[PDB]
DNA sequence: AAATTGTTTATAAACAGCCCG
DNA sequence: TTCGGGCTGTTTATAAACAAT
């Protein structure tokens, strides 16, 4: 899917607080690409939460925008 | 003596830290690094990429524009004072 | 053009805190 | 209860497309 991880995390929260595994799920639930395998891209999802000021951890804690 | 145990952030910091006006040109960064750490005299294609990446990405580094345009082709970089003395340690091992 | 300089996403990895079997 | 492994997070490193100057 031609979306970034940021895109994906955003529409995940968009769809308005979500648990990290809830993110994983929303993504796999909808985009078959991220079904098999799933050991690396989950890393980079966590990387995009930690790194990007747009994502706000509120008390696995919930994530928001 | 393969790689210096510093991050790019560490390196950029001590680079700015080491200017007399505490502002430095991107190529001035490249130089300070190679001038001192022989590891980065090769290959330099790639690690210079990641230096530029660390300036753009990190809120601690503040691009301020050139003065009198001499010669130009690149603004000066500085540190957000919130992050000047971030590598309090002094040896640049932690932040 | 023609190169440098900047900005932005990726993909993997080093390294903590845990909760947990 | 201790051990040593799975998840949360966080921070770095590298490689790349891509825009701005």
């Amino acid at each position: 899917p031609p979306y970034s991880y940021i895109a994906l995390i955003t529409m995940a929260i968009q769809n308005k607080k979500i648990t990290l595994n809830g993110i994983y799920q929303f993504i796999m639930d909808r985009f078959p690409f991220y079904r098999e395998n799933k050991q690396g891209w989950q890393n980079s999802i966590r990387h995009n939460l930690s790194l990007n000021e747009c994502f706000v951890k509120v008390p696995g804690s919930y994530w928001t925008l | 003596l393969v790689k210096p145990p510093y991050s790019y952030i560490a390196l950029i910091t001590m680079a700015i830290q080491n200017a007399p006006e505490k502002k430095i040109t991107l190529n001035g960064i490249y130089q300070f690094i190679m001038d001192r750490f022989p590891f980065y005299r090769e290959n330099k294609q790639g690690w210079q990429n990641s230096i530029r990446h660390n300036l753009s990405l990190n809120e601690c580094f503040v691009k301020v524009p050139r003065d009198d345009k001499k010669p130009g082709k690149g603004s000066y970089w500085t540190l957000d004072p919130d992050s000047y003395n971030m590598f309090e340690n002094g040896s640049f091992l932690r932040r």
